[PDB]
């Protein structure tokens, strides 16, 4: 009879559209397990994550709005592409859940990291993953939590960017949130952040697809500070300075590191054979890759300049790299404490205008 | 430079 139905997968229920159909476990973001699905009307994979009672929480609810928003609002080809929102439930006093149903890529950066790329694809990619991040600063967006997990590809060489949840505007105003090997030293070291945060994600993420392995394990939040000044050498005084002196002291008495070159961090031997003509070189990236592993925010390259970098503009389009800005209703500003309940109507209204 | 159009997820 009615529109919705139901599937349990493990110990969660999915309760959704009958279009939906054959759902299978795939993974999670920050909030929500995600399914892949058939959908039967439009005829092709979809994946839809399921936000439970969003409203339970501060956090849960903050997260879930902006997902929300920032879903709807967000227009570009680098990021997941919004499909479908819903909820199953019949009133503002029925609600529990909500449901977003988004395009579905072949697999996410894993994945890449592993296989060994030639100079076109590995620059292709992160041009394709620094217009989606254009896309969202251009709008004063920061996504915080770029990782190879939250990017996505498909099989024709496409990129996007996904999960939103963790996503804002500028830094202070939690710590342990944004996962730890991609973590800035202004994250690490709790100063608070910029746009060019994304930038040291970025970093860190090409040196992988490079490496073949994670860029700076460390074992635990702390360790985490040990890898980066291990590899890149302690920060300048300049530096520490802007440190909090609690966490001055405990970085100043670190063991000093020189660092090494990024010749040495990033050897010929690990990348491919050049490429045809001039720009798509080894060193080429080691200077870009130079730019963001910057420890110090305000020494490190932003996006245009990541952009406009010799690695990175050979493929360069305006139509791509100069859209026009997201637009966000100067309503939802990512920080508002509300309640208990004004975050249930928050969502609700804003999932009924999404039906 | 033309933009590759396969990526390999074999």
């Amino acid at each position: 009879d009615n529109n919705f139905y139901s599937v349990e997968i493990g110990d969660s229920t999915f309760t959704v559209l009958k279009r939906y159909q054959n759902l299978k476990p795939i993974g999670s973001g920050a909030q929500g397990i995600v399914c892949a699905a058939y959908d039967a009307i439009l005829e092709r994979n979809v994946a839809i994550k399921k936000l439970s009672r969003p409203f339970q929480n501060q956090t849960h609810a903050k997260r879930a709005y902006r997902e929300l928003v920032l879903m709807k609002v967000v227009n570009h080809k680098n990021i997941i592409g919004l499909l479908n929102v819903f909820t199953p439930q019949k009133s503002l006093e029925e609600f529990q859940d909500v449901y977003i149903v988004m395009e579905l890529m072949d697999a996410n950066l894993s994945q890449v990291i592993q296989m060994e790329l030639d100079h076109e694809r590995m620059s292709y990619l992160l041009y394709q993953m620094l217009c989606g991040i254009k896309h969202l600063h251009s709008a004063g967006i920061i996504h915080r939590d770029l990782k190879p997990s939250n990017i996505v590809v498909k099989s024709d060489a496409t990129l996007k960017i996904l999960d939103f949840g963790l996503a804002r505007t500028a830094g202070t105003s939690t710590p342990y949130v944004v996962t730890r090997y991609y973590r800035a030293p202004e994250v690490i070291l709790g100063m608070g952040y910029k746009e060019n945060v994304d930038i040291w994600s970025v970093g860190c993420i090409m040196g992988e697809m490079i490496k073949g392995g994670v860029l700076f394990p460390g074992t635990d939040h702390i360790d985490q500070w040990n890898k980066v000044i291990e590899q890149l050498g302690t920060p300048s005084p300049e530096f520490m300075k802007k440190l909090q002196p609690t966490v001055r002291t405990y970085v100043e008495n670190r063991p000093k590191y020189a660092g090494y070159s990024f010749e040495k961090l990033f050897p010929d031997v690990l990348f491919p054979a050049d490429s045809e003509h001039n720009k798509l070189k080894a060193s080429q990236a080691r200077d870009l890759l130079s730019k963001m592993l910057v420890i110090d925010a305000s020494k490190r390259i932003s996006v245009d300049e990541a952009l406009q970098h010799p690695y990175i503009n050979v493929w360069y389009d305006p139509s791509e790299a100069e859209a026009p800005p997201p637009k966000i209703p100067d309503k939802q500003l990512d920080e508002r404490e509300h309640t208990i309940e004004e975050w249930k109507e928050l969502i609700y209204k804003e999932v009924m205008d999404l039906e | 430079p033309k933009r590759p159009t396969t990526l390999n997820l074999f």
